């Protein structure tokens, strides 16, 4: 679903870094290792929270019962 | 206003009495209840 | 023999870096039981402000109500504690939330469709499709419209993505934010990591000059070992930079000519922040909690 | 099926297949093990229900009929005979056992 | 308490009640898992609460867990410590284990409380260190000696026992004698302690204290050791890695 | 939330009572009634 | 006024006649103060035995036990320890105040 | 002082000392009847 | 070995489902014993 | 074979003496093994 | 047999607390 | 459970306050006992632990298809070489401190990143307690039932266990 | 302890024992009636003569 | 909140198992530390759980 607000192990706020992360991969064409280190994630517990997130909310939102089609 | 939602075309709707369970716009027989402004409380945990 | 004057002469603080969010510093000549207590209180006993009760009026989004209430509680608010008092969880709800205990946040988002020209991005395609933590509005209840007018309540990270919407869906809630400690729930913990490490000690035993120093350079982080000549041959430049990886112990050239120990009374604290307080200030606030934690036992009658 | 591989370094696909054969031979024996000893013990306990030690040390049934004249030939509790013939232990601990 | 397929009578024993806050399941010691054939993976146990003093007196004197130490099948012990406590006694009773005075006195009070009635003296007595001059230090075998000194009754002599370990002398280096376990007047003088001593195993130290001092003392030594090796594991952990 | 049935005594009032453990019935002031049998059965369409 | 007589409690079953050996029980405590207080009491040259203990993790109770050699009761040695731990946090606060202002 | 006590249920204990370790005795060949099928005879 | 997770490719396919034949074609060949078997009741040789 | 043995006892006019532990649990009498293999009697002081 | 591909371009990414990429 | 048949019940939720912490400052999310390894021999979990920590550092993902590696190309050497280039221990260990006492643990602890799974079946409808309550009309015995507030059955084998103790009053 | 069992407070305030009231346990049994059916070292019924 | 695995097979992607996340990546320590984790038992972090670890409906 949506990005976790905090990291499970450390407790850093991580939820503000998911849209920043997808732009470092798309626009700047960084690899995942450089993109996580420019976001300021450097404990590997805090790295895997953004590195490994699936983001299924984009797949749930297509099933909207409140709008036509 | 107590309301419902057509399950096929998402058209809002309400039924009272001597009123068939159908969509007025299409004819869909399945209606799902909408949620209105009503208080529920949660602990943020 | 031990004393309080004998502790004041030997104790040292060396502050490495200080910032608005993290702070590295050293505590020299203190015991592990005291320094573990400072690490303890910063995670668990320094209070902070976070949303506790959430009152949904409507939530027609994909995210469950109890999931969305959980996400609001984890949002670090930039409220200063000591502006609030503590709630009293026994007397009931008609008397419990006053304006001196509680900070009210509200959220009222509706999603509509945007009429656009073009598989397109949903910022250009829906209106208020994403809900952020900056959409939480501070409602200054009661007489504290004038004491929070100097600096109002804002989330310390305003781009926390709380929910995503599609048109027709809305979220209307109202969260009461209360003061609490991190032993109760981790949302009240004011620190992203309060932790320490103990100073690494790298004891070279035999002189390992020459090309047996060039490969002794590489078994450590780069600033740790230095070289001059056969004189000032291989020495520790900075024994603070070393991560204790023990990489030199898996080479048989150096398994006799080095040791890896610790300096046992020299601690390296790394205190971060969730946002509400500067990290040098929740170290003071920790060392004063432990002091008052002993005053309240000294000034207390020994029962039976 | 002689696996020269070890679990540290991993096993080859031929000897991976033979090791799955030895992993299923124990699980199929439990699969033939539905109800074995539940009725053996019920038959013993229904007959030997009332057999008890009497005050004259004879082993009798509840109606009174004698089964043995002394329990095991020697009238010793099994849960008390463990240091019975541990004489060197009992000699080292003479004053505490006394 | 009974685990439900009740094969033998030690699967239905008498426990003492300890009411624990904040918990939602029944909660049992590891020393009781051999008698119930219990693993903690979704098993249930029934809890019967008897209702007069005739049935309280039987469940405290005839069916209690202290009188079920030896099984009636062959007279073997069925109660003892299990996994981390075995692997902590090989570390604590080792020869590298040295403890200073603040460490030594903390490990004794971590396992023995006089307020819960563990001591037989009302005051915790200790021992002189085995190293006096360069720094005063205690030894890890000398902690096993102290906890036998405080829970065994004062007006009896100590235990005398020559047993073995499971661990061969070659694993400790040249000329070691750490396979012979020697108790002399209640002082552990030689050898580490294993599953062969405080596991569910015959002729060890726990089975010897059951014979000399009785079933109440051997049940208390299994509790005192279990808290000693729990608090020693927390201060000094045990791990298994890839390099092993 | 009280359900009917027979009358009540315990020196107060003919009315409906308060069952305590769904087959043991008490009064409204804390006096006990006798033996509700609580007809239940198990299911082994079969 | 009226103080809080539920916090610290001398367990009288383990307290000697002299008062030189006692046990205490503190509510809502754990390893945080009990390890820091055991360190400061063991710097008294009159304490013969000291250790803290947590009976069960699920209740928040802290037993500490003091045994002195004599000439000072275990209540006198508990409050010398709490006083020397108040004083020890004033030293850490002063060195950390002086060194932020020294940057 | 190691004698069996009068009133001891030695008939139950004997049946439980065969019926309990027979549950251990339920596996395959490591000729003559073995295990539980021999014990049932 | 290198075996990447396709993080931009996943999020593009979540937001924008394909308008052609499906991705993940091995997943439809897992139930080809069931679907093809039922399809032979009406389609194929001899009606 | 419950009623099979029951017929064998009715034709026999048998007096069940209530001493096996299965016969004592049926009639609710105290068992005769262990703590029920003796009686307890209170010694009263006055004549 | 081809070897398992060693990933190329791997750098120092664990620095001690308070330190960052100050190593040049 | 992990992906190796290492299932386990959550026995206690342990506070971060007194859970062990590393040089990095990390408290682990899950503690698994090393005594669950020698009899299970699930060595795929040990190599997943150092493969997953190597991937969290470098931001890469690792292939764990079987038979990629070799006896001359052991993955403890492969993913160990990646931990050494990051600056961690080659063997996967981490220097780690005690949460309770604050002292350094004796040996470096094997910590890593393992993918975990939550099983669906849970322990809600498992406990029950009855002091008294409903009976049956024929026998006047406690009724059966989890949600009918029903009794616990002292069966045939427990009757034999209460005679074997010689406890005639617990049987009564 | 090894001879003990850890009983949840859910079970603990439900299972009861009919203690007869005497001159030595009236100190305990007063506080048990005062605590009532919710505070744990309490009671849930009294039986008259 | 599922996560994709860091350590996965190549066929994880081919069957499209990322549309159906089955678990989560956990920092696991192989340590005997607490005394509450033996024979089948593990120990969860409490503050991880309060931050949403392993939550489901
Ligand atoms: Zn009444």
């Amino acid at each position: 679903m949506i990005v976790p607000v905090r990291c499970f192990s450390c407790g850093k706020v991580v939820g503000d870094k998911w849209e920043s992360y997808l732009n470092l991969l798309q626009e700047d064409e960084l690899d995942e290792g450089t993109a996580l280190s420019r976001l300021g994630l450097k404990r590997y517990c805090c790295r895997r929270m953004i590195l490994t997130h699936v983001d299924l909310i984009e797949k749930f939102l297509r099933y909207n019962p409140l709008e036509k089609r | 206003t107590l309301k419902y939602i057509c399950a096929e075309c998402s058209s809002k709707l309400s039924l009272s009495r001597t009123d068939a369970v159908r969509c007025k716009d299409c004819g869909h027989r399945i209606l799902l209840k909408a949620r209105t402004k009503r208080l529920v409380q949660f602990e943020a945990r | 023999e031990w004393n309080v004057e004998k502790f004041k002469k030997d104790f040292e603080v060396n502050i490495s870096s200080l910032d608005a969010r993290e702070a590295n510093f050293d505590l020299i000549n203190i015991d592990t039981s005291i320094a573990n207590a400072f690490r303890r209180i910063m995670i668990s006993e320094v209070p902070s402000v976070a949303a506790e009760y959430v009152y949904f009026f409507n939530n027609t989004s994909v995210i469950q109500d109890e999931v969305l209430a959980h996400r609001i509680g984890l949002v670090p608010l930039k409220v200063d504690p000591d502006m609030l008092t503590w709630v009293d969880s026994n007397l009931p709800d008609d008397e419990k939330f006053t304006d001196e205990n509680t900070i009210v946040l509200s959220l009222n988002v509706k999603c509509t469709r945007n009429p656009d020209a073009p598989s397109t991005d949903p910022k250009e395609l829906y209106n208020n499709a994403h809900v952020y933590a900056r959409d939480l509005k501070f409602e200054p209840q009661g007489r504290q419209s004038t004491t929070f007018a100097d600096c109002p309540v804002v989330p310390a990270d305003p781009d926390i993505l709380l929910a995503k919407l599609r048109p027709g869906q809305e979220i209307s809630l109202k969260a009461h934010c209360i003061l609490g400690i991190g032993g109760d729930h981790a949302k009240f913990s004011p620190v992203s990591t309060a932790s320490y490490r103990l100073l690494p000690q790298i004891n070279i035993l035999q002189p390992i000059k020459g090309e047996s120093a060039r490969r002794f350079q590489k078994c450590f982080p780069p600033g740790v070992i230095g070289i001059d000549e056969g004189s000032d041959e291989a020495y520790v430049k900075d024994a603070r930079k070393d991560t204790v990886s023990r990489e030199v112990l898996r080479y048989e050239e150096f398994a006799d000519k080095v040791k890896l120990g610790r300096v046992r009374n020299h601690f390296i604290f790394n205190v971060e922040s969730a946002g509400a307080m500067t990290p040098e200030e929740i170290f003071f606030k920790s060392v004063r909690i432990l002091k008052n934690k002993a005053e309240y036992l000294k000034n207390c009658p020994i029962t039976q | 099926g002689y696996v020269k591989g070890r679990f540290y370094s991993g096993i080859k696909p031929q000897e991976y297949y033979f090791h799955c054969m030895a992993g299923r031979e124990g699980l199929i024996d439990t699969a033939v093990k539905t109800s074995r000893s539940g009725y053996l013990q019920r038959c013993l306990t229904k007959q030997l229900e009332g057999v008890h030690v009497s005050y004259d040390n004879s082993i009798r049934d509840a109606d009174g009929t004698l089964v043995q004249f002394m329990y095991g030939g020697d009238a010793i509790d099994i849960t008390k005979e463990s240091h019975m013939t541990q004489f060197e232990f009992c000699l080292d601990n003479y004053y505490a056992l006394l | 308490m009974n685990r439900q397929p009740t094969l033998h009578k030690a699967s239905m024993m008498g426990h003492k009640v300890r009411v624990l806050p904040n918990e939602k399941t029944l909660r049992l010691h590891y020393a009781n898992t051999g008698a119930y054939n219990a693993d903690f993976d979704g098993d249930e146990m029934n809890m019967h609460f008897p209702q007069n003093e005739n049935a309280r007196a039987e469940a405290l004197n005839l069916a209690n867990t202290d009188s079920q130490y030896l099984t009636p099948t062959s007279g073997s012990p069925v109660r003892g410590l299990i996994q981390d406590h075995i692997s902590a006694g090989v570390w604590l009773t080792s020869k590298d284990s040295f403890f200073t005075r603040e460490q030594y006195q903390q490990y004794i009070y971590g396992c023995i409380r006089p307020e819960d009635g563990h001591t037989t003296r009302s005051k915790i007595v200790t021992l002189p260190p085995t190293i006096f001059k360069p720094y005063p230090l205690w030894t890890g075998k000398q902690i096993i000696t102290t906890v036998l000194l405080n829970v065994t009754p004062p007006d009896m002599p100590g235990i005398n026992l020559i047993s073995k370990n499971k661990i061969k002398n070659e694993y400790w280096g040249k000329g070691s004698l750490e396979n012979e376990v020697l108790f002399k007047d209640g002082a552990l003088l030689c050898g580490i302690l294993d599953k062969s001593q405080y596991g569910a195993s015959k002729y060890g130290i726990v089975h010897s204290l059951h014979e000399v001092y009785g079933p109440e003392v051997a049940a208390k030594v299994l509790s005192v050791l279990g808290r000693l090796f729990t608090n020693y594991i927390t201060a000094t952990a045990f791990t298994c890695g890839m390099d092993d | 939330t009280f359900i009917r049935g027979p009358i009540c005594g315990t020196d107060n009032c003919p009315s409906r009572l308060w069952r305590i453990i769904d087959g043991r019935r008490t009064c409204q002031y804390g006096h006990v009634m006798e033996g509700d049998v609580e007809f239940n059965d198990d299911e082994d369409l079969g | 006024e009226e103080p809080d007589r539920e916090k610290i409690k001398l367990l009288t079953q383990a307290t000697s006649e002299d008062g030189t050996s006692a046990s205490f029980q503190i509510v809502e405590e754990d390893h945080t103060l009990g390890n820091a207080l055991r360190y400061v009491i063991m710097k008294n040259p009159d304490v013969e035995f000291c250790g803290y203990s947590i009976p069960h993790p699920s209740e928040n109770l802290l037993n500490i036990r003091i045994q002195t050699y004599g000439e000072t009761t275990a209540v006198d040695a508990l409050q010398k320890g709490l006083k020397d731990l108040m004083d020890l946090c004033d030293v850490v606060e002063s060195k950390f105040t002086e060194k932020i202002k020294s940057m | 002082r190691s004698l069996i006590n009068p009133g001891e249920a030695v008939g139950i204990i004997a049946s439980q000392s065969v019926g309990e370790p027979s549950t251990q005795m339920t596996l395959n060949t490591f000729n003559v009847t073995l295990g539980i099928p021999r014990l049932r005879e | 070995r290198t075996a990447d997770f396709r993080t931009l490719e996943r999020e593009s396919r979540f937001i924008n489902p394909p308008k052609d034949k499906s991705a993940f074609p091995l997943l439809q060949e897992a139930v080809q014993p069931h679907i093809g078997s039922f399809n032979a009741l009406t389609e194929g040789p001899d009606g | 074979t419950t009623c099979q043995f029951l017929t064998k006892a009715v034709l026999d006019n048998e007096r069940e003496q209530l001493d096996s532990p299965s016969a004592r649990i049926v009639v609710g009498k105290l068992n005769n093994v262990g703590t029920g293999s003796f009686d307890v009697l209170a010694k009263v002081p006055n004549a | 047999r081809k070897d398992v591909p060693k990933v190329e371009g791997l750098k120092l990414e664990h620095f001690a607390t308070g330190y960052d990429a100050e190593d040049f | 459970s992990s992906r190796h048949g290492q299932k386990g019940v959550c026995s206690r939720k342990w506070p971060t306050i007194d859970m062990p912490f590393s040089e990095t400052g990390i408290q682990p999310d899950i503690i698994i006992n090393p005594h669950a390894f020698p009899s299970r021999m699930t060595i795929g979990m040990f190599v997943e632990s150092l493969a997953g920590k190597a991937g969290a550092l470098h931001g890469i993902a690792q292939d764990s298809t079987p038979w990629i590696f070799n006896e001359d190309d052991t993955p403890a050497d492969y993913f160990g070489e990646q931990l050494a280039k990051a600056g961690y221990n080659y063997h996967g260990n981490e220097p780690m401190y005690s949460g309770a006492t604050g002292e350094e643990l004796r040996a470096d602890i094997y910590v890593g990143v393992v993918y975990y799974q939550r099983l669906r079946h849970m322990v809600n409808d498992k406990f029950q307690v009855r002091s008294t309550g409903p009976v049956n009309s024929l026998t006047m015995q406690p009724v059966k039932g989890r949600k009918r507030h029903g009794g616990i059955r002292v069966g045939e084998m427990e009757r034999d266990a209460l005679i074997g103790h010689g406890t005639s009053f617990l049987l009564q | 302890e090894t001879n003990e069992i850890g009983v949840p407070p859910v079970f603990a305030v439900k299972l009861t024992y009919p203690e007869p009231v005497t001159a030595y346990n009236i100190a305990e049994l007063r506080q048990a009636v005062i605590n009532g059916p919710d505070k744990w070292p309490g009671a849930t019924q009294i039986q008259n003569e | 909140t599922g996560q994709t695995p860091i350590v996965k097979a190549n066929l994880y992607d081919d069957y499209g198992m990322d549309n159906f996340p089955n678990g989560f990546n956990a920092v696991v320590a192989v340590i005997s530390y607490t005394g509450y984790d033996m024979d089948d038992a593990m120990i969860i972090n409490k503050s991880a759980d309060e931050r949403g670890f392993g939550y489901g409906t």
